[PDB]
């Protein structure tokens, strides 16, 4: 009864793209 | 040339070229940079401030103070290279390529020994050259910034210092936070008079003395997402770009027409047409509002205050409780006001307060707090006014909100701003706030005649008298008289004809027919909705049977004779 | 830093320079100026804030204005007043606006409306407007401030409040304190509305708050309703709003002594006196000039006077 | 499907390395009934954790070798698949998706694969989110055309929270309710498994041990289900006998139950 649910959204755990180090 | 010229620009050699804007003021901030740069161990001043305060211009004013000779003898003749970290990472495909091109920069500074490095966007120092492997530019510079082998002026914003430098606590200690504050309006008019020569040269127009005073004054109160130095520069620069597209002088009023076309807040001296319309403002709002004369000339005086330059620059432009009986024109005056100021009543910001039934739907006024869903959308009232700060904000049926929905508007109506859940105070100063409260026949007991004080004191019992003192005018509305219902018939027939009988059909009502509609639609206690239900019971449902049957159809003038 | 002798005479005349924006309110200006004089003299307790005030009393008689007057004396503007209100914090989870989200919840790197503004300048007058209109969990978080002067954020780091002037403006004292006469028979003013009435404002704070929040708050000042003597001086201050930058450009608004007297007569409430005077100058002076400026009966290059031709 | 992210349960069943499955013959028919469909042939095994949902499929993988197929499940290899093992090792973009598109490429080329993925609560949100590319967006076009036969396993709560709350995932996995077995069914499970436990521990498990293990486990243990809490008792008692060295009875499984639960004697 009128106890509110508090969604509490997480920060985005997401992928990462890459700069790569060039080699021969 | 050399290594340092490849990755930055010599900001002192460009100051010897005079390609830098002159910096008036900032003498406390430049002497604070030079007393940090003269230190032994950490000589690294980070120039933090709000975005717009001229924390790049301090070093732009420092590179001049070197080549003018205003610099101390411990910083005498030191070339101040800015550093594009993006120029360092560019083309660094191979493994040690960014680190060598950063250590070649640092070997050149220790070889020469007269270099003050200036890493603008110091938050981009961490992660510069970050990849799957190799060390970023921050962890390269960490032994050199603490030991004193490298003089490096930083300049990041307040947000970027908190989000990216203070989250790397080892990097934060290696810099000195020099608070480049937002300058005052009296400081900004000295910035702008110092910059007058650079815009008279560029736009080929002379900016007057009053236009510098205007652009710093008008930018302070009519803008609040930007900071004084730049946003006042934005009004001088763009009004200078008005006059170079009309070719003389940049007037006091030339600034206000730039600000008026930018926020949408009309701040300019009025057109001869707009002066007469605004003195006609009662009689133009009476084209939609039948009756309610003191309701119109309370809300028309609030717009005359804003446009005469007598708006209180702390308080909102108007703050009204349109209390009164249901159907007499509370919402219709808020729509007639919004059509007057904008051209349509779809520019009315109407927050339907019947949706807010409990305490926690107040998170629709200002959005979710941090850490909750809907934080990114940041409010459904605050973001309607960041776009249109000049707005009529309607709070329809404010009595049907909770008792602390409107307690969130107790700083809205004196301080003129509401802090967003994301952390942005939004200017409700140029808004006209309207709280239409809704307050059957006779009350309890013996009384002569038959009211407004019943409505006024019910607001004292329902609303919290903190909220009533912040309302400019409480207007209890009138009963619509029978002489006003006859005029209301002509208005509602003018809805169905011309907008809904663009079928090559014309609707003409005889004067006995409008008298019959007024005698059926007139009940004191409701007003103008029983008239509107009468017209869709006598007129435009019998008419809709005649169109579908094509008794009278498209291409024919309808007259309405009186039925009985 | 050790005081410039010009700045010392400003702190000695600190009351008289706060009375240039606050009309009346004798012990209110005094007990706030004592918190700045014991701070610059080096007599502040280094475990508690510089000042922890409750400005209780009638709504809008100078509670937020003294907080702005204090920010003017110490900084020269009201934009250095960290006015994080409390009448939009009715829910328990809006306390994450003060502290920021914990890490791993959105708005954690930019979070903190109170604590990130105080960490920039720890010497900052912090105004908590309508403190009673927050959820009770915010107080338990703000009890940490009044004991240590340190407060943990949502990010798990501390922030200094030992130099802030905390002002907890409470609008409590509007139930029958917003009613001018009280209950029953009593003598005239000052016996029915400050000797019948100031105890009830102290009682409404002791019941709404936990006691350890009030014990650590070092000043609770019930404010005065403004007397008619304290309104005639306000009309000179409210005209200075209008006759300033709103009318400064090539116009000069002077008011006769007859016109200042009518605004003090029409803009007086014996519970109030700042807001109904602000409305009657808006209605009877500022609406009349707004019609006369647009119709250009009062234009640039004139000195418009206001008088009363009815008496 | 490679043996990197799972193993061939039919090649294990051909070599006889899987557990003998006594009981659950009606549930295997319901899995074959869902797998014999032309479209949406994806049986999710809804049952409490450790009721024998893999033992349904281990018996199903034997039924490929034993020839109990409906001729549309004939010579179908059944590679199990840890869906979380494809998740493990993904911090950069296209790490999960490449290893998921590889194992779906090795089904179209090979052409007889029946995936057994456990943990379908992990399916929703296997990548970053649903608007991002997850395994509950890659599998779904092939789970509606019958070109991909995946046998699922949820609990009942994971099925309610993650699949019944997911629009367009209820219709692609067809529920097969693997129930909680009774006490006599559990003994018959233990009668079939005893040729493995008496040959692994090199002990002899008496008939009195199993009638006690199906009774004492229900009587004393309530955080975990029967066709596992009863298998465990005659497993550790064979290990405790190998450690103390041989015959397991209702006294040898007795002190094994007394080790865990807070019973002093
Ligand atoms: N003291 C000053 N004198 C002259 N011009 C100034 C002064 N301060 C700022 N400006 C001007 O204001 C504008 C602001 O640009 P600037 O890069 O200096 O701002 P900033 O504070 O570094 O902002 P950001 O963080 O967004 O880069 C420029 O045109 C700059 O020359
Ligand atoms: N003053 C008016 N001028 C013109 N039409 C009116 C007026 N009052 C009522 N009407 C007619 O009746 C309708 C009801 O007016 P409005 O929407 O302002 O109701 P209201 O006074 O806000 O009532 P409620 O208490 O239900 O909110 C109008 O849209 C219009 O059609
Ligand atoms: N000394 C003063 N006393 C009272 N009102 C004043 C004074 N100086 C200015 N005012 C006017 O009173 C308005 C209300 O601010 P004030 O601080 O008086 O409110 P408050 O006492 O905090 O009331 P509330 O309970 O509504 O917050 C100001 O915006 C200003 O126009
Ligand atoms: N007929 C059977 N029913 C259930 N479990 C069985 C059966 N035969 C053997 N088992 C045992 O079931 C276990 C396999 O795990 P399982 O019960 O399928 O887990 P889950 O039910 O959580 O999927 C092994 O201990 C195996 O020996
Ligand atoms: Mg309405
Ligand atoms: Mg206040």
């Amino acid at each position: 009864m009128k106890v509110l649910i508090l969604a509490c959204l997480v920060a985005l755990a997401l992928a990462r793209e890459l700069e790569e180090l060039n080699v021969p | 040339s050399l290594v340092l010229d490849q990755f930055g620009r010599n900001l002192t050699a460009a100051a010897m070229e005079g390609k830098l804007d002159p910096v008036i003021g900032r003498e406390k901030e430049i002497e604070r940079v030079m007393q940090v740069l003269s230190r032994r161990t950490k000589n690294n001043p980070v120039l933090i401030g709000e975005p717009g305060v001229g924390k790049t211009a301090v070093v732009e004013g420092l590179a001049q103070a070197i080549v003018h000779g205003e610099v101390p003898e411990t910083l005498k003749d030191k070339q101040l290279y800015t550093l594009d970290l993006g120029s360092l990472v560019a083309g660094s495909r191979y493994r040690g390529d960014f680190e060598e091109r950063l250590k070649k920069v640092l070997k050149e500074i220790n070889t020469r020994g007269d270099i003050i490095l200036f890493i603008d966007a110091l938050h981009t120092l961490v992660g510069a050259g970050a990849a799957e492997g190799a060390i970023d530019a921050a962890s390269i510079l960490k032994p050199k910034l603490a030991r004193g082998e490298l003089q490096t002026i930083g300049a990041t914003t307040l947000d970027e210092y908190r989000k990216y430098i203070e989250k790397d606590a080892a990097l934060e200690r290696r810099f000195q936070p020099v608070q480049v504050g937002e300058p005052t309006v009296e400081h900004t008019i000295e910035i702008l008079k110092g910059l007058r020569d650079r815009y008279e040269a560029h736009h080929r127009v002379s900016i007057t003395d009053a236009a510098m005073v205007a652009a710093a004054t008008l930018a302070d109160r009519y803008i609040n997402d930007r900071f004084l130095p730049d946003k006042a520069i934005d009004l001088i620069d763009e009004a200078g770009a008005r006059m170079r597209i009309r070719r003389a002088e940049v007037d006091d009023e030339q600034i206000a027409e730039v600000l008026g076309n930018w926020t949408g807040i009309p701040v300019f001296k009025l057109t001869e047409a707009e002066t007469t319309r605004l003195l006609r403002m009662e009689e133009e709002l009476h084209k939609r509002i039948i009756g309610q004369e003191d309701a119109v000339k309370a809300v028309s005086k609030a717009i005359r205050r804003t446009r005469a330059g007598l708006k209180d620059p702390k308080r909102p432009s108007g703050s009204f409780i349109f209390a009164g009986p249901s159907g007499v024109g509370k919402t219709e005056l808020s729509k007639a006001l919004a059509n007057f100021l904008f051209g349509d009543d779809d520019a009315l910001i109407q927050i339907d307060m019947g949706e807010f039934h409990d305490r926690f739907t107040a998170s629709r006024l200002f959005g979710a707090p941090p850490g909750y869903v809907g934080y990114e959308e940041g409010g459904q009232l605050t973001e309607k006014v960041r776009r249109k700060p000049f707005s009529v904000v309607l709070f329809d049926a404010i009595e049907k909100a909770h008792q602390e929905i409107y307690n969130s508007l107790l700083q809205v109506l004196e301080d003129g701003r509401l802090t967003d859940g994301q952390g942005r105070t939004v200017d409700f100063k140029n808004t006209v706030l309207i709280f239409t409260s809704n307050l059957k026949p006779v009350g309890l007991g013996f009384s002569k005649g038959g009211m407004k004080q019943k409505v006024n004191d019910e607001l004292k019992k329902h609303f919290r008298p903190e909220f009533l003192n912040r309302i400019d005018d409480i207007i209890v509305f009138h009963q619509l008289t029978r002489e006003e219902i006859i005029r209301m018939v002509d208005l509602m027939i003018s809805r169905v004809a011309g907008q809904l009988k663009s079928k090559d059909m014309a609707l003409v009502l005889t004067d006995a027919a409008k008298a019959l509609l007024a005698k059926r639609g007139f009940d004191p206690v409701l007003g103008a909705r029983p008239l509107r239900r009468t017209i869709q019971r006598e007129i435009e449902d019998q008419l809709s049977e005649k169109i579908l049957f094509e008794e009278v159809g498209p291409g024919q003038v309808v007259t309405v004779d009186v039925d009985n | 830093f050790k005081l410039t002798e010009a700045e010392t005479t400003r702190l000695l005349r600190m009351e008289e320079e706060l009375h240039k924006r606050i009309i009346g309110q004798e012990d209110a200006v005094k007990a706030v100026s004592k918190a700045i004089r014991r701070t610059r003299a080096g007599l502040k307790d280094p475990k508690r804030p510089s000042g922890s005030f409750i400005f209780a009393g009638p709504s809008g008689v100078g509670k937020t204005e003294l907080s702005k007057a204090l920010a003017n004396f110490l900084f020269g503007d009201d934009d250095a007043l960290i006015q994080i209100d409390m009448g939009e914090f009715h829910d328990r989870f809006t306390a994450s606006r003060l502290f920021g989200a914990p890490p791993g919840y959105v708005g954690y790197e930019e979070g903190g409306q109170l604590t990130e503004k105080v960490r920039r300048k720890p010497f900052s007058v912090v105004l908590f407007d309508a403190i009673e209109k927050a959820h009770q969990e915010i107080y338990n978080s703000l009890l940490q401030v009044l004991e240590d002067g340190r407060l943990t954020d949502g990010q798990g780091r501390t922030v200094d409040f030992k130099n802030t002037v905390l002002i907890f403006t409470s609008n409590l004292g509007t139930s029958d304190i917003s009613k001018p006469v009280g209950l029953g028979f009593s003598k005239g003013g000052g016996e029915n509305d400050y000797e019948r009435m100031k105890q009830k404002v102290n009682d409404e704070l002791k019941k709404h708050f936990r006691p350890e929040f009030l014990n650590r708050i070092d000043d609770i000042i019930v404010f005065h309703q403004l007397t008619r003597e304290e309104i005639i001086r306000m009309v000179d201050l409210m005209i200075s709003r209008v006759a300033g930058q709103l009318k400064s450009k090539d116009m000069a608004l002077v008011l006769t002594d007859a016109a200042k007297a009518l605004l003090a007569k029409r803009g007086f409430d014996p519970v109030l006196g700042a807001r109904p005077l602000r409305r009657t100058i808006q209605r009877e002076i500022e609406d009349q000039l707004s019609e006369k400026i647009l119709f250009e009966e009062v234009g640039p290059g004139q000195v418009v006077t206001v008088d009363v031709d009815n008496w």
